[PDB]
RNA sequence: GUAAAGCGCACGCAGGCGGUUUGUUAAGUCAGAUGUGAAAUCCCCGGGCUCAACCUGGGAACUGCAUCUGAUACUGGCAAGCUUGAGUCUCGUAGAGGGGGGUAGAAUUCCAGGUGUAGCGGUGAAAUGCGUAGAGAUCUGGAGGAAUACCGGUGGCGAAGGCGGCCCCCUGGACGAAGACUGACGCUCAGGUGCGAAAGCGUGGGGAGCAAACAGGAUUAGAUACCCUGGUAGUCCACGCCGUAAACGAUGUCGACUUGGAGGUUGUGCCCUUGAGGCGUGGCUUCCGGAGCUAACGCGUUAAGUCGACCGCCUGGGGAGUAC
RNA sequence: ACUAUGUUUGU
């Protein structure tokens, strides 16, 4: 009954790849947001806006190649049913280093190769290939 | 069951204005009108399980309203079960 | 625009949903094709065919329906490109080494007809191969010279000669298909949104897509 | 889904998981340091036995554990909220939803009588059977039980099992419109509890029709059957058991997202309501079909697609859902 | 109307 709204955000943006929608819109939080910020900056989604006050609406503006999406594979990795810490040395390299592993350390959500930078480990998050 | 103005009494003497309709007390209060209400009549028709099955979604609700106002404020909860009359 | 008025779209229930894009609100229950949408892609399918023709190229015109058989016929004939207007063979493309074949049989019966033997033999046979031959002529006539496979495909129904466009997209063929709100815009490599049996609205696309490929060769 | 595998269905404790914001904590998590992680073994550079095996130096490794310090994004704890999830109230709607009473008409059977007469009934054909002791047919009256023709509809309601003549009484749920209210109160659920077709069982009634068993007549090589003539339990009612079905959509529940078309049923908003209409918007339903998925069949917004939570179950066929 | 059956084992 909605336990994963993280999962749900994937989807979204999974589902709407694969429907050739222009954006998707979904309730917004801070997490979302950071999520979405580290998207936005690896080249993955256009932009966002999380427009609304009391209710927020973060929408995301979907990215095409082509003709073809440019998230070919968008995963969760530690779900609630199981969650899923790395350490510094052990994050897990996505693509071979092509695609990005979104991870939450304490300094902040960043992908697995600016939390290699940072030295730090946490919560892999998602995989974005 | 539970007419318009036995709701209505109910909603105004357990809640803060007439309008207080969703109160955890409100919800207990009107939950157990309608299970003290309904006794009468399962003691005539034993062999009305279709209709005991709303009475236990009744029951099962009022359960959870009460955990989840002892859970949040013990002293508004043991106020309203001596007020209804609960605890067996 | 140029050309309002003349074309509007299928019923809404029969709808292709990969159509939304060029259809315009439909009125009552007639989907209305965006003809602000259709001018651009129009003009770059001309546009290419222009291209093509530049190169000396070779332009299919595919219509198959009988209201526009004899437009499809006389545009490619008075562009002197190639057509078929009647049924298409199933592997015209795909299969050409051995319609190759077909086509070199129609074209010794031409000659045998007009100035072979064609009556100094029995008259049972004679006219079993006269049958034969518009038979073969009014399914092969408009490509008997092509000489090989073409470098365009000009289709006046999408879904209708969906097995032409099929076969031009598995050989490399550009396609450049009137796709109307019924036919999937997916194989057309060029596609133009607008009517495929009106007559007034065909004969429009086949004159412009006529007088370009003329342009083209100069 | 059909290969083994979704509990028959539901409620629900423990457990697992849990919307959104802020603060705090630092448990999980992460970082660093230090200690320890015996040696041997393994691995990497070497060295010595003529080589190798073997022996051996050094190092790496021992992926662990503990302590201290720090980080605070996420999860957890605590506190305060918020409204989207969930629930309450107001008005209305449809329904074979359930329980308890009453009642109506048709028909069957039986009982009595009138008319009337030699067949009726049954089958593939027959016979058993019924009939001059008066059948069958027809008409009148009466008794009794059971079920509710048409409506009736891939119609509706119910968690499932199931539920249809009509009327009354008691009663459950669902849905819609507009608001107001509470303010994660939620999801799932091992054990547990409840409901759960038919058959069956117990007690007491009832018994028209049908009918296991049984009997007779046929058929047949045989016929412990199919067919015919009868016919007991049972089918009905009340109460109490049982607890199983191809209890099936062979498809667990909940939530989110992802092209369309044609209907049905039931609300509701606006507009030319001009009239059953047009444009929306809900709930529930049927068919087809796109992507996608699938071994294929096929499913396809009511998914068997894309995901998340939890539960149940499977691990070749038999033996065996059997023994103990 | 209504019949039943078709020994074992190969390329
Ligand atoms: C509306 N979905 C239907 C579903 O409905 C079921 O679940 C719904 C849940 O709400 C219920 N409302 C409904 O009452 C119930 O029946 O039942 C299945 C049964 C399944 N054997 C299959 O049959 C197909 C066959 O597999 C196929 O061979 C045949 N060609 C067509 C059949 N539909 O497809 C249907 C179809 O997926
Ligand atoms: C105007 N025609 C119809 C309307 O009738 C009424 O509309 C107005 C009220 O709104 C009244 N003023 C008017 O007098 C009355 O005629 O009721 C709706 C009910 C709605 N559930 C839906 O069902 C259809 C849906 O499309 C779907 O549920 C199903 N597929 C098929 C249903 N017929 O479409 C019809 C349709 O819009
Ligand atoms: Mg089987
Ligand atoms: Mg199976
Ligand atoms: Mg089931
Ligand atoms: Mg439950
Ligand atoms: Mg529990
Ligand atoms: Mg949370
Ligand atoms: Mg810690
Ligand atoms: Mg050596
Ligand atoms: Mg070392
Ligand atoms: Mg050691
Ligand atoms: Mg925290
Ligand atoms: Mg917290
Ligand atoms: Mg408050
Ligand atoms: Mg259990
Ligand atoms: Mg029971
Ligand atoms: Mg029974
Ligand atoms: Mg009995
Ligand atoms: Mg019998
Ligand atoms: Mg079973
Ligand atoms: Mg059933
Ligand atoms: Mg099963
Ligand atoms: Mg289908
Ligand atoms: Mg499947
Ligand atoms: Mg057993
Ligand atoms: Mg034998």
């Amino acid at each position: 009954s909605m336990q994963d709204p993280i999962a749900d955000m994937l989807t979204r943006i999974r589902n709407g790849q694969a429907a050739n929608k222009a954006a998707v819109t979904m309730p917004s939080s801070k997490l979302k947001v950071a999520i979405a910020n580290v998207l936005k900056e690896e080249g993955f989604i256009e932009d966002f806006k999380v427009e609304g006050d009391t209710k927020p609406e973060l929408e995301l503006t979907l990215k095409y190649f082509q003709g073809k999406a440019v998230v070919e594979s968008i995963q969760r990795v530690s779900r609630p049913g199981l969650r899923i810490y790395k350490r510094k040395d052990e994050l897990p390299k996505v693509m071979a280093g092509l695609g990005i592993a979104v991870v939450s350390t304490s300094k902040g959500v960043m992908t697995d190769r600016a939390a290699r930078q940072a030295g730090l480990g946490g919560e892999i998050i998602c995989y974005v290939a | 069951s539970l007419s318009t103005e036995a709701t209505a009494k109910i909603v105004s003497e357990f809640g803060r204005d007439a309008n207080d309709t969703g109160s955890t007390e409100v919800q207990v209060a009107l939950l157990t009108a309608q299970i003290n209400h309904l006794q009468g009549h399962f003691a005539e028709h034993k062999k009305d399980h279709h209709s005991r099955r709303g009475l236990l979604r009744m029951v099962s609700q009022r359960r959870k309203l009460l955990d989840y106002l002892k859970r949040k404020d013990v002293a508004r909860y043991t106020q309203l079960i001596e007020r209804l009359g609960l605890r067996r | 625009m140029l050309k309002a008025g003349v074309h509007f779209g299928h019923q809404t229930r029969y709808w292709n949903p990969k159509m939304k894009p060029f259809i315009f609100g439909a009125r009552n229950k007639v989907h209305i094709i965006n003809l602000e949408k259709t001018v651009p892609m129009f003009n770059e399918a001309l546009a290419e065919l222009n291209k093509i023709a530049s190169r000396k190229g070779k332009i299919l015109f595919v219509g198959t329906k009988r209201a526009a058989s004899e437009a499809v016929k006389d545009a490619a004939l008075s562009c002197d490109q190639f057509f078929v207007n009647h049924r298409w063979l199933g592997g015209m493309l795909t299969n050409w080494k051995t319609v190759r074949q077909s086509i070199k049989r129609l074209k010794d019966l031409e000659t045998q007809s007009q100035d072979g033997t064609f009556d100094k033999l029995t008259k049972k046979e004679a006219l079993m191969r006269t049958r034969e031959l518009e038979k073969l002529e009014n399914s092969l006539g408009g490509i008997k010279d092509m000489g090989g496979l073409p470098d365009a495909l000009f289709v006046i129904d999408a879904d209708h000669e969906h097995i032409a466009i099929k076969e031009a997209n598995n050989l490399g063929i550009p396609v450049f298909a009137i796709v109307d709100t019924n036919s999937d815009p997916d194989g057309v490599d060029f596609v133009i949104p607008g009517n495929d049996d009106a007559i007034r609205a065909v004969t429009l696309y086949l004159g412009a897509v006529a007088a370009t490929v003329r342009e083209g060769r100069s």
